[PDB]
């Protein structure tokens, strides 16, 4: 059998989640017969074989479409061609933005299984089990994909763990059918914000999220990240809102906090989306009065206290 | 000038809820109800148009749900659509985001509106998978996680900018009409916190054989409360909890 893995670039780089795909397909595949076909796709495509030349990947696949990176119908179309030859019974891709512009078109139109942002996939048997959450990632749901022949499946980034190595796929170019996109896609853009300081860079972080309430919240952990010698940081609505610039978010769509070794998460439930963030930080202290809440399951310390009484003693102690 | 906006009253769990006896789900005496936070934003967002516009904008909400639906159809009302819809039957009862999607087409073949808005994902099953789907059976063009939407009522093309990993957008020009799945912070909704018009799946032409669990792309084998990590919780008063924050801090 196939395991055809879609991987991700953008703006001349490979997406380290297509790695994570390949370490998957492989930890998935029933026996050693068994083969994981890597695609591709974009105009200048072909500079990604060798960053996609590794452990795992017995055939590449490099699709020429109209466009440079992502475009939903370009995809679309590349990727049902791509199932169409080689008849994988499971297609993995990235729970990425890309993606998510796709996947469950592609679903729709020819029913094959289908789960997003999958965090645990086995067979049992013949039977591919796919687990993902529920309810606010408070439940396992755990779904299999009765008689379908072919499962398509978008996966959790930073679950899976990549393959070492390289490796000797054969490596074939098709074209991408001719469709034409009812989309164009135009500049990348970083948008305004004051950017003093390059979060991925600071090894101390005070990290503020809806918990603060109003923005004159705000002003009083700045002063505590002062006195503590913390970058302060926050969740992606405290950003949205205006109230710290994009550069001091952290999470998927802002900024992984690399160097970080202490990250105080205050007020902050911890999404998905945030932990992308900072999960990896080897200390994670965690002040939320929901102890339900999400960041509770990664960090070392959690208290369940106001953030305010504890922010007010906090810099009485410092001080 | 139509804009379509479908919206889910989704479920957030009480403390200490439990799974039904069957395994199926969580037991619906722990769930409360309440829009998804990403049909506020797409909401305002057709509201912003509306506002915008000399020419008249109808603002449509559609959900898929049972009855309880209908008080976020009202709220949604009473913030300024102008018109709701509730599709029901109980029947529907398992449909995944593709029977959804199939579902919500049905509807939206029949309203004809020039823009259709979904939010990016559910606050419950996150699926990320519904608004895409309607997209792929309209067969119209689409794009996910959108964070600023460039249009005037009529205009033929919209310039999106979608939010992508990394802290970094890309302007799309975009084919009108299309479905956009709407994200956070693409605007302040204002309310911070006309009957609905109820349709049955014969109305749509639906029967039992089209939608609920038996027609959706994956089968649920069982819901379970997984082992989690687990904190070192500090407990005492306030002065303590902030004494022991110190002192991690200064092991660092
Ligand atoms: C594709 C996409 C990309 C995303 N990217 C990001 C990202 O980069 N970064 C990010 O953060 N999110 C991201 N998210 C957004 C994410 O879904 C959440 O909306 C967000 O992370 C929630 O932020 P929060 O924890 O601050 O707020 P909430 O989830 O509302 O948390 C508020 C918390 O504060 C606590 N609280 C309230 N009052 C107090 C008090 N007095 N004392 C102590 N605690 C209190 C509550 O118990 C609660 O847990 C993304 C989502 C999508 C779909
Ligand atoms: N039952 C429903 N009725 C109407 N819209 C829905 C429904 N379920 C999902 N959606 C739409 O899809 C979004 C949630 O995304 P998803 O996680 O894919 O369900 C919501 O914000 C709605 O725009």
């Amino acid at each position: 059998s196939k395991i055809l893995v879609i991987a991700e670039h953008r703006r001349n780089d490979l997406r380290p989640v297509s790695l994570e795909l390949i370490g998957a397909a492989n930890g998935l595949k029933k026996s050693g017969e068994d083969k994981v076909v890597v695609a591709v796709i974009g105009s200048q495509a072909d500079a990604f074989v060798p960053a996609l030349s590794v452990n795992g990947v017995d055939e590449l696949v490099v699709v020429k479409g109209s466009s440079i990176d992502f475009d939903p119908d370009v995809f679309e179309a590349s990727v049902s061609a791509l199932i169409a030859a080689h008849n994988p019974s499971v297609v993995l891709l990235p729970h990425s933005v890309d993606s998510l512009g796709y996947a469950s078109s592609l679903a729709s139109k020819t029913g094959y299984g289908f789960a997003t942002d999958v965090y645990i996939v086995e067979y049992q048997g013949d039977e591919l089990v796919a687990t993902r959450g529920g309810y606010n990632q408070k439940v396992n749901v755990e779904v299999d994909f009765p008689g379908k022949s072919t499962v398509v499946l978008t996966i959790r980034p930073s679950v899976f763990k990549p393959l070492e190595g390289a490796g000797s796929p054969v490596v074939s170019n098709v074209d991408a059918p001719s469709v034409q996109s009812r989309s164009q896609n135009k500049d990348y853009v970083e948008v305004g914000g004051g950017n003093d300081i390059d979060i991925t860079t600071v090894d101390f972080i005070m990290s503020i999220g809806r918990g603060i309430g109003e923005e004159t919240n705000v002003e009083q952990f700045r002063e505590l990240a002062d006195e503590a010698g913390a970058t302060l940081c926050c969740s992606k609505p405290i950003a949205d809102a205006g109230w710290l610039p994009k550069s001091r978010q952290v999470g998927q769509s802002g900024k992984v906090v690399g160097s970080c070794k202490l990250y105080v998460a205050m007020g902050i439930s911890g999404s998905i989306q945030h932990m992308a963030g900072m999960k990896h930080v080897p200390t994670i202290i965690a002040v939320n009065t929901d102890p339900g809440a999400s960041i509770f399951t990664i960090a070392k310390y959690g208290i369940v206290a106001d953030i305010f009484d504890i922010e007010e003693e906090l810099k009485a102690q410092l001080a | 000038m139509k804009i379509l906006v479908a919206v889910k009253q989704t479920a957030a769990l009480e403390e200490d809820f439990e799974i039904r006896e069957d395994g199926m789900d969580v037991d619906e005496d722990f769930m409360m109800y309440d829009l998804n936070e990403w049909d506020d934003f797409s909401l305002e967002e057709a509201m912003k148009i509306k506002e915008s516009s000399d020419t008249d904008v109808e603002v449509v909400v559609v959900s898929v749900g049972p009855d309880r639906v209908d008080e976020s159809l009202r709220k949604c009302l009473a913030k300024g659509a102008d018109r709701a819809v509730r599709v029901w039957d109980d029947a529907a009862e398992g449909s995944d985001a593709i029977v959804v999607g199939r579902i919500l087409t049905e509807v939206i073949k029949k309203e004809a509106p020039d823009m259709v808005f979904a939010g990016v994902q559910s606050s419950d099953q996150a699926y990320a998978s519904t608004g895409i789907s309607v997209a792929s059976y309209l067969n119209w063009p689409h794009a996910a996680v959108v964070a600023d939407l460039q249009y005037k009522p009529g205009d033929n093309k919209a310039v999106i900018r979608r939010e992508l990993e990394g802290g970094m957008l890309q302007e799309v020009e975009i084919n009108c009409p299309a479905v956009l799945t709407i994200q956070l912070g693409i605007n302040k909704p204002r309310y911070a916190s006309k009957p609905i018009e109820e349709v049955s799946l014969a109305d749509i032409g639906l029967s039992a054989n089209d939608v609920g669990a038996a027609q959706s792309m994956s089968r649920v084998r069982r819901m379970y409360i997984p082992e989690k990590g687990r904190a070192t919780m500090i407990e005492g008063t306030i002065s303590e909890q902030a004494a022991k924050i110190i002192q991690i801090i200064n092991e660092f």
